[PDB]
């Protein structure tokens, strides 16, 4: 919760997992990938996440060492999500990523290669992006048409891909 | 037409800001290998770097996708020691 | 959007009387002062350039009862309404206090509370405000009646809690 | 209603002209009546000592401070009332004692900064408000600006307001440095068990008493109240008093403090001792407004005096405050006049006065009683609740030694008697013109009040029961 | 390492190249080659570098506000607007009172030819 | 730690190599603004003079008054000119690309502006004559009370923004300029633009008919390279800043349209191109302003100090103040309120 | 927004994990320097025994 | 990298060099010249301590207008054991760089407010008394 | 006021350590303070660390001596 | 006690000049002045006693070097 | 904590020994409001708030004020004069 | 001469006086008047006429109020 | 005029090395008929071309490097 | 041209031999006063009581 120092010095532990938590399947997921998931991975472990942060809440000074059980749940169900999508629509949401390396992450940057992911997704995975909070008559701002920000540089790839998803009718 | 001796060195300055900003995305992007640059440090995408630096092994921003983490990934997290700031 | 999350005190008297709230909205005020609460605003707005006239046929300034300029009579004017309107805030909003008479506002806040209840609407009105800002500006004008000596604040705020029973 | 009468009144200064100066003060004058008139019922917000705190955790409102609130507009009607109205209608009179064009303004910023201290919970709200009144001061000193003494006090007056202003934000540093908090609820008589905040608030008492002439910074404020001119003085020698004084007392920060309690006793002794061989008029009078902060010293050590703080507060700012007023009739019968700014300087100068009147002369008479503590008067009930308090705690050696300070004092006080009531052999048969009524009227109405200021012992008492507990 | 200490470092050597280049380059180094009493003054200098004290600083005042603009919404308005609505009148104290007005005493002689 | 150090040569070659044609350029307008040829005597189209200047310039001598701490003229020639070029870090050139990206761009970019007046007020007390103290003093009173409405527009320029990186601005522009909206603003910055340099609408204080033959202490040398570069720093460094906050930055339009027609795919080429029109918006930008201030030097004369602190004070700030008051009740009327 | 928010229990339980390692890890360090003389070890500097990041490591 | 150690233990050295300097000048011109210096020294310790924004904001407060106030003024005269490094985590709660400027403009203006209108009245204060001194109006 | 607040404006290192005392002394009058000692005391440690430097200093001092 | 008081200008201060000018300046506002010319004092009248009409024609386009004609005109009127 | 203590020491004692020059008086104030700060500051710093920054902005803010006020007390002080 | 007439003996002729005269003071102090008045007035007429506000923007992870209830899934 | 059109033709009417001669020599591009040369040697010019300020239309090429 | 230079007098003739002998002393006293002022003043590379026997000797003549 703090910025670096002056001269910090970097330092690790080469130790383990003492004794009663089993290994978990962490996520090697780089931040592209789970930023482009992450609404998917917040639709479907949405009581479980939930249920980590009342867990966490509740656990006041126990905190970190309470809910190692549920740190184990939280994070496997979306290992379990990031893989299926690894199985299901790995071209698009790769491109998805590929188109969104660039940009510094700025999401305004990768419109038509989202809404190519939002069909697939919900065709095999059936899982639907969501924002809560927004309160009826008001566009979810990623389903809107002609937005003000339009991006710097589309990617060639994805426009292509957007082109064809017209052509195919999958759109 | 015009008096183009007027607008010769303007042709100049007009040369020497594009080639500079040529060889400003060039150098960039050698540095960042084949993406743009990172216009808006966050913590967030501070401490997110960093951890991608982690998982990726090595590189900058090789941007990987993995289903699960290397056996490195549970050792190489590393803390921060901070100087006593006396 | 309405939820106070803070524990605020319940009906805790300032006086012998009921209350009905710990900082009355500003138009409220308006709306529940009485009608001898504006013949203080309409004497105090007197009472400055006839104290001026006063000051000068007590002492004069140059040795001759001569009336001052029109300029100053409109700029005490102007300070006899800023000392009326304190007076008339002041002196209205102790009522909701319940550390004066508390007889026939303590009627109206039977009906106009059970007017908008029977409206389905909030009790108080809908803020433009995240709560926490709600909490924070309420806060700022928590008691702040007091000190008008020093400086006027006011609530132009319409938060949700305000001392009541339990909304 | 103070900036709310700034925000209008600065906009009409600078709307006005230079002949409107007399006026716009009898304007604030009046202005100042009303409030205090209209709006004085704010007294029934509390019953039981029941305390606001105001603007989020940062002021603080009471059934105490509500009281210094009103005090400081009391004696701002009366200094304002100096201004507006003429002395005489002489040519003296209007080369003399008239006011600048921006003064009255700087008045009202320095009673905002006097008021942020008393009210102030926070000590953000206390380092802001005391800058605030050390530029107050400093400007007020400076206004006069074609006087060498003027200038070259407020340039004395301004160091030393920079050393407590870095000393204070020193005190509040160390206290945040070793605590993170700035307000006082912070205190409760726990940490102060089991942590060493002694030396800490004992630093912040210093540098927030070094501003009044405690005596090991004894001679500056003092050549400041004579370099002064005559007018200025009598309301920076009692503000600054009395502001952060009403803070002080109003948290107890230093309980059984063995370096307050000291400087005490070094106050009351070198001040009534320095007091004694002077010919300079507002050195003695500046000596006694010495002691009479000795004796607040005294009432800083103290656990609960809202009694004896507050009415020895309305009794200094009546007495010390007329003195002064008093000694402005006197210079109309003086055969010896220098220095535009500063028209009496000697003591000896007023050596005839009472074979001018009998009655400014009984005025006076009665209120140097009143600083010494003479029984049927209000000056005196003072020092006997005060004594009231001390050895309710036991301070015994420093009731002895207030007894001391006591009759070194009253020693110097009738030295002005001694002058006051000699032979003149120039005596005034008829003089043209009469002293401004309501002016004088004023001077009449302060000293009923002390002298006939035991009347309402008893009902202030009632007041002090039921309001203040 | 990173190029941005470097960019504030390396500029003071460029100047010392510049600099000394004159001293390596230069030759005839230094040949052979009243003020009793007065300085003149208006307040018109004094007192514009002072006054621009506040109206300098009151910017780094409203600076942080700026960045936080978002979270303070309808309220910190109303604050820093109150803020404001102080310093402007702040401000037009000076500009009734003409505080940079320099004037000049080339009047010409208002007053007319009364004669005998 | 070797593309680094390249780096900031080739920033140093696209701006201290452009600056002296600047000077050159300054000439070649002021020729064809008053109805004469340029410089055509001293190189091939007569370009490269700026390089005679500066070589002669570098080869007279070190002269130096009698009455002038020597330390002190050396010091204040030194910190004009390395003030106006350590502003250089966080211009931006297309997308993020600044010298070191750092989220408190207008902060370092206007502090050093603050530094600017620093130089041009120490430099006057050097050689202390009575004429040569008091043109300093004329000269940095103008130049902190414009230096404050320079300073104060770009808190309302960033009440669109709420965020002091400066690349962020540009993106945040993508949709329409500042100046389009905001017009007038584009006005008092012109006019605030050229008096924070020497620029004669607005530099009486170069007057060398009223002071003892003194424009600023005629100091000369390469000394004299110094605060002259830095002078003409200045000048396209307050363009740079009239271009990023103000205009366009590197901004020209969408051009994605154009980039699928042409590519087919990322490579370095594409990075070269947009690179280069991203910098050539920018360069065109900053080219047309730095003719506008030529075109302005010439048609108008110089002022009274009177009519300039008049000029500051009186007429230009409490319209600032205006603008303080309808800027954020229009981001007020409309929800509007900007984020991060 | 949301999608920063919907990431933040998972890096949250990584490095809630990452904690739980480390600092164990350091307690038993610490108590194989402590090996022999007697002296606590796994005593908790609080009065309140939580689970909390140890600081002020000593330099290496 | 170990020259990286002592960053902090130079500046402050540095700075008990350039204070003698202040107290040790024939001018006084020559004192508020090392005077400015302290002011970047100062600044740099800003930065080094992990502050890159107060290190900023002083250039253009204290380098900016009062140190240049103090030289317009003289320009004007007449005739001459806790060696423990600290162990820093990393959380994910925070999800906006709402940085120390952000938040010193909530606190200035939600929790306390009231200053910022006080000092409203301190900057007023710095208007009314110059022109309350230099102008002698009429 | 800036009680809790932190740098991000979130709440600080030792809240907890602040609030578990708070609640340490909303329910406790005084006479009865004494209690609230250890509350406090574990607010202290984390402010200063005294109790953390003397628990790393005498360690230190046994890897020094072997 | 007088102004500090300056040189205006030796060389160059007003084009087509030698304008040595004494100023006394006491708020940057003139109380009073006092220019010395002479500084292009060529003597010319006790030359053009000494020259026949004839010849002494083109001292006078000398003279006013700005509009010679008028002063060739002026004489020969 | 070092520094900030040092720099506010050695500007008390060179205000203590050095009256006569009286510019100097006002540098070495100035530098204690530099003193202040920067032991305040590493105590925000410490202390992971702003609390102590929210006193550190305001006591910029009045550094500032008193040098715009204690320096036209002393043009004040030397019109009166002549040097 | 344009002197002045005064702004209490006619206000609205005053108005235009200083319109046709000093217009620094009097097109600076109109925008700055229409600022706060416009900001009184309009933001009902928008919130019932244009369009009503946005949604506020969370601040943390928002925490609901529940009671742990049996979540399976995931044990090993 | 002074127009790049006009300075175009002109090089081309030339020819490239007498142009860059003339660059070298003038900074002018300027294409006369050879009027007639010098006992000295140096070859004189007069310009037909309708763009032409007045007294710009006769001009010397010298002969040596070192003219005057 | 109203006002004249600092030392410059109107010029006015005296009737008297012996007001012009005054006004003569007067004179000598003046060049005698400034002129420790004229060798600072013309930066001369000599001393000032060669100037005061100058100014003596050429009243002699």
């Amino acid at each position: 919760p703090r910025e670096a120092a002056a001269h910090w010095v970097p330092f690790e532990d080469k130790a383990n997992m003492p004794d009663n938590v089993p290994d978990v399947v962490e996520v090697g997921a780089t931040s592209a990938p789970l930023l482009s998931a992450s609404y998917f991975i917040g639709a479907k472990c949405k009581p479980y996440n939930d249920d980590f942060m009342l867990c966490r809440e509740e656990s006041q000074g126990s905190g970190a060492i309470d809910c190692l059980k549920e740190g184990r749940r939280v994070t496997r169900c979306a290992v379990s999500v990031i893989e299926d999508i690894n199985k299901s629509c790995l071209d698009e949401f790769r491109l998805h990523w590929q188109c969104l390396e660039q940009n510094n992450h700025q999401l305004s940057g990768c419109r038509k290669a989202e809404a190519l992911l939002n069909k697939c997704v919900f065709t095999k995975l059936n899982l639907e992006k969501k924002i809560p909070g927004l309160r009826p008559d008001e566009e979810p701002v990623f389903l809107k048409k002609d937005p003000w920000i339009k991006p710097a540089v589309d990617d060639f790839k994805s426009v292509r891909a957007y082109a064809e998803a017209k052509k195919n009718g999958t759109l | 037409a015009i008096p183009f001796e007027a607008l010769l060195p303007y042709g100049i300055i007009f040369g020497l800001l594009t080639a500079g900003g040529g060889a400003m995305q060039v150098l960039h992007v050698y540095r960042n290998g084949g993406v743009r640059d990172r216009f808006a440090i966050d913590q967030w995408d501070s401490q997110m770097m960093e951890r991608d630096l982690r998982l990726n092994g090595g590189q900058g921003r090789k941007q990987v996708d993995q289903a699960t983490a290397p056996e490195a990934f549970k050792h190489n997290h590393v803390w921060k020691s901070e100087r006593p700031l006396i | 959007s309405s939820t106070p999350l803070v524990k605020t005190s319940v009906n805790y008297s300032y006086g012998d009387y009921p209350l009905i709230d710990a900082d009355p909205h500003f138009k409220r005020v308006v709306g529940y002062m009485r009608p001898s609460d504006y013949g203080v605003i309409g004497l105090a707005t007197a009472a400055l350039p006839a104290g001026i006239c006063f000051a000068e046929w007590l002492d004069p300034v140059k040795g001759k009862f001569a009336r001052p300029s029109v300029k100053f009579l409109r700029v005490a004017t102007m300070l006899g309404f800023a000392v009326g309107f304190g007076a008339a805030y002041a002196r209205s909003s102790l009522r909701f206090f319940g550390v004066t008479e508390n007889a026939r506002e303590y009627k109206k806040d039977e009906a106009q509370m059970a007017a908008r209840k029977a409206a389905g609407l909030e009790p108080y009105g809908t803020s433009s405000l995240t709560p926490e800002l709600q909490e924070i500006a309420a806060k700022n004008s928590a008691h702040s009646i007091a000190g008008l000596f020093i400086f006027p604040w006011f609530n132009f705020v319409n938060h949700p809690y305000h001392g009541r029973e339990q909304k | 209603m103070l900036i709310l009468a700034i925000i209008s009144l600065i906009t009409f200064v600078s709307m006005s002209k230079l002949s409107d100066n007399r006026a716009i003060i009898r304007l604030i004058n009046i202005y100042l009546i009303l409030v205090l008139v209209l709006d004085s019922f704010l007294y029934l917000l509390f019953l039981n000592n029941q305390t606001y705190t105001v603007m989020g955790e940062l002021l603080i409102f009471n059934s105490f401070t509500f009281y210094i609130d009103m005090l400081i507009y009391f004696i701002m009607i009366v200094i304002s009332s100096l201004y507006g109205y003429n002395l005489y209608n002489n040519n003296l009179y209007k080369t003399l004692f008239e006011p600048k064009k921006e003064l009255i303004i700087l008045f009202l910023i320095n009673i905002l900064g006097a008021l942020l201290i008393v009210h102030s919970n926070d000590f953000i709200t206390l380092f802001v408000a005391i800058e605030l009144q050390s530029y107050s001061i400093y400007l007020i000193t400076a206004i006069y600006n074609s006087s060498y003494k003027a200038s070259k006090a407020s340039m004395l007056y301004f160091f030393m307001g920079g050393i407590l202003s870095i000393l204070i934000a020193y005190s509040i540093n160390t206290y945040y440095s070793v605590l993170n908090s700035y307000t006082l609820h912070s205190l409760d008589s726990l940490i102060i068990n089991t942590l060493d905040l002694n030396l800490i608030l004992i630093a912040l008492s210093l540098g927030l008493l070094f501003k009044i002439g405690i005596a090991p910074l004894h001679k500056w404020l003092i050549s400041i109240y004579e370099n002064t001119p005559i007018l200025i003085t009598i309301y920076i020698s009692l503000i600054p008093k009395i502001s952060i004084l009403s803070y002080l007392v109003l948290s107890n920060i230093s309980i059984n403090s063995l370096v307050i309690s000291i400087l005490a006793i070094l106050t009351l002794l070198v001040g009534s001792v320095g007091g004694l061989l002077q010919i300079k008029i507002k050195r003695l009078l500046a000596f006694s407004g010495l002691t009479n902060a000795g004796y607040m010293m005294l009432l800083l050590l103290l656990n609960n005096n809202e009694f004896s703080y507050l009415y020895y507060i309305t009794q200094y700012s009546i007495s010390h405050l007329a003195i002064f007023m008093i000694i402005i009739f006197s210079i109309y019968y003086i055969n010896y006049i220098n220095n535009q700014y500063n028209p009496i300087i000697y003591v000896n100068q007023l050596k005839g006065l009472i074979h001018d009147n009998a009655y400014l002369v009984l005025s006076m008479a009665i209120v140097v009683f009143s600083f010494i503590g003479i029984p049927p008067l209000l000056g005196f009930f003072g020092k006997l609740n005060i004594l009231m308090s001390i050895l309710n705690n036991g301070y015994y050696f420093i009731s002895i030694v207030l007894i001391v300070a006591s009759l070194i004092s009253a020693l110097y006080y009738l030295y002005l008697l001694n002058v006051s009531i000699q032979d003149k052999n120039n005596i005034l048969i008829n003089s043209n013109e009469t002293v401004s009524s309501v002016l004088s009227y004023i001077l009449s109405s302060l000293i009923i009040l002390i002298t006939f200021g035991f009347i309402y012992n008893s009902l202030i008492i009632d007041i002090f029961n039921v309001y203040f507990n | 390492m990173n190029t941005f200490i470097i960019f504030i470092i390396l500029i003071p050597i460029v100047g010392f190249a510049l600099l000394a280049v004159n001293i390596l380059l230069a030759v005839y180094k230094p040949y052979n080659e009243f003020n009793q009493t007065r300085l003149a003054f208006n307040a018109a200098f004094i007192l514009v570098a002072i006054l621009f004290l506040p109206f300098d600083l009151e910017i780094s005042t409203l600076l942080p506000y700026v960045m936080s603009i978002y979270l303070v919404s309808n309220y910190g308005f109303t604050i820093v607007l109150l803020f404001l609505l102080i310093l402007i009148i702040g401000f037009v104290y000076e500009i009734n009172t003409n505080a940079l007005k320099i004037n000049k005493h080339n009047k010409p002689n208002t007053d007319s030819l009364i004669y005998k | 730690m070797i593309i680094n150090i390249v780096e900031i040569l080739i920033f140093l070659v696209c701006v201290l190599f452009s600056v002296a044609y600047l000077t050159v350029a300054e000439r070649k307008t002021l020729a064809y603004m008053q109805r004469r040829l340029g410089p055509n005597f001293v190189g091939y189209y007569g370009l490269l003079q700026a390089f005679a200047d500066a070589v002669k310039l570098l080869l007279k001598e070190i002269v130096l008054p009698k009455e002038s701490n020597y330390i002190i003229l050396v010091i204040s020639p030194l910190i004009t000119l390395i003030t106006a070029l350590i502003g250089w870090v966080v211009i931006p050139l297309g997308p993020g690309i600044t010298l070191g990206e750092l989220n408190l761009g207008i902060l370092f970019s206007l502090a050093i502006g603050s530094l600017g007046v620093f130089g041009s007020l120490l430099s006057g007390w050097s050689s202390n004559s009575k004429y040569s103290l008091l043109g300093s003093i004329r000269s940095t009173a103008q130049l902190i009370s414009y230096e404050l409405i320079l300073t104060s527009i770009f808190i309302i320029i960033i009440m669109f923004v709420s965020s002091l990186n400066i690349t962020t601005i540009i993106e945040t522009q993508r949709v329409v300029w500042y100046c389009i909206p905001l017009l007038p603003l584009l006005l008092i910055f012109f006019i605030a633009s050229v008096a924070e340099t020497a620029r004669p609408p607005f530099d009486l204080t170069e007057s060398e008919s009223e002071l003892v033959a003194g424009y600023f202490t005629e100091y000369s040398g390469s000394p004299f390279v110094f605060f002259f570069l830095a002078e003409y720093s200045n000048i396209i460094l307050i363009s740079a800043f009239n271009g990023y906050l103000l205009l366009g930055g590197y901004l020209s339009f969408n051009y994605s349209y154009l980039f699928n027609i042409l590519f087919n795919d990322y490579s370095y080429v594409s990075f070269l191109f947009e690179g280069l029109i991203n910098s050539s918006a920018y360069a065109i930008k900053l080219v047309f302003l730095m003719f506008s201030f030529i075109w302005v030097r010439a048609a108008f004369p110089r002022f009274t100090y009177d009519n300039l602190i008049n000029f500051c004070w009186i007429i230009l700030l409490p319209l600032l103040f205006g603008i303080f008051l309808i800027i954020p009740s229009t981001l007020y009327i409309f929800d509007s309120f900007p984020t991060l | 927004l949301w999608a920063r928010i919907y990431l933040m229990p998972l890096l949250q339980a990584e490095e809630d994990r990452q904690t739980v390692r480390r600092s164990i890890a350091q307690l038993e360090r610490e108590k194989e320097i402590m090996k022999g003389t007697g002296f606590d070890v796994d005593k908790s500097v609080y009065n309140d025994g939580k689970f909390h990041a140890p600081a002020l490591m000593i330099p290496p | 990298m170990y020259l990286t150690y002592y960053f902090i233990e130079i500046t402050i050295f540095l700075a008990i060099l350039c204070t003698i300097f202040i107290i040790s000048a024939k001018n006084p011109m020559v004192s508020i010249l090392y005077m400015i210096a302290l002011f970047v020294i100062a600044a740099m310790y800003l930065y080094l301590i992990g502050l890159g924004i107060f290190s900023l904001l002083y250039i253009m407060i204290y380098i900016g207008a009062i140190a240049v106030l103090f030289l317009f003024i003289i320009t004007l005269l007449d005739i001459n054991g806790n060696d423990y490094n600290t162990i820093i985590t990393q959380d994910w709660f925070n999800i906006e760089n709402t940085t120390l400027l952000t938040t010193i403009g909530n606190v200035l203006l939600t929790n306390n407010a009231f200053i910022l209108l006080v000092l409203a009245i301190v900057l007023l204060l710095g208007i009314i008394g110059p022109i309350s001194i230099t102008m002698k109006h009429k | 006021t800036a009680a809790g607040i932190s740098l991000t404006g979130g709440r600080n290192r030792c809240f907890s350590e602040w609030q578990s005392f708070m609640h340490c002394t909303a329910k406790t009058d005084a006479k009865s303070r004494a209690q609230c000692l250890p509350n406090f005391e574990d607010y202290m440690e984390c402010l200063h660390h005294t109790k953390e430097k003397a628990r790393l200093r005498e360690i230190e001092s046994v890897l020094k001596q072997k | 006690i007088r102004a500090f008081t300056i040189n205006f200008g030796p060389q160059h201060p007003a084009a087509h000049g030698v304008l040595r000018l004494i100023l006394e300046l006491s708020g940057e506002e003139i109380i009073r002045s006092d220019p010395h010319v002479g500084l292009l004092h060529r003597g010319t009248e006790k030359l053009i006693e000494y020259k026949t009409y004839m010849q002494a024609l083109p001292y006078f386009d000398r003279l006013d070097y700005v509009s010679m004609m008028t002063n060739e005109q002026v004489f020969s009127l | 904590m070092f520094i900030g203590t040092i720099i506010l020491v050695l500007s008390f004692l060179g205000f203590v020994f050095n009256r006569r020059n009286i510019i100097l008086a006002f540098i070495c104030l100035e530098t204690m409001l530099l003193g202040i700060n920067l032991i305040l500051l590493r105590n925000s710093v410490l202390f992971d708030d702003i609390s102590g920054s929210l006193f550190a902005i305001v006591i910029i803010i009045l550094a500032g004020v008193e040098s715009a006020i204690g320096l036209s007390l002393l043009v004040s002080y030397y019109r009166l004069r002549g040097v | 001469i344009n002197a002045n007439p005064g702004f209490w003996n006619g206000p609205f002729r005053y108005l235009r006086w200083s319109a046709h005269n000093r217009p620094h003071l009097f097109f600076a102090f109109a925008i700055g008047i229409a600022g706060p008045v416009a900001a009184l007035t309009l933001t009902p007429l928008r919130r019932k006429y244009l369009y009503p506000d946005h949604s506020p923007l969370p601040q943390s992870y928002p925490l609901p109020q529940r009671a742990r209830e049996g979540l399976t899934g995931f044990d090993d | 005029s002074s127009s790049l059109y006009r300075v175009l033709r002109n090089a081309w009417e030339v020819g490239p090395r007498s142009y860059w001669k003339q660059l070298n020599s003038i900074g002018d591009t300027k294409s006369g008929r050879l009027v007639g040369t010098d006992i000295y040697g140096n070859k004189f010019y007069e310009t037909d071309h309708q763009d032409e300020i007045h007294l710009r239309t006769r001009y010397v090429e010298y002969k040596e490097k070192d003219y005057d | 041209a109203i006002i004249a230079t600092a030392f410059a007098e109107t010029v006015k003739f005296s009737g008297s031999k012996q007001e012009l002998q005054k006004r003569t002393l007067a004179l000598y006293r003046q060049f005698l006063r400034g002129a420790p002022t004229f060798a600072d003043l013309y930066e001369v590379q000599f001393s000032i009581p060669t100037i005061r026997t100058k100014i003596r000797q050429e009243f002699e003549r």
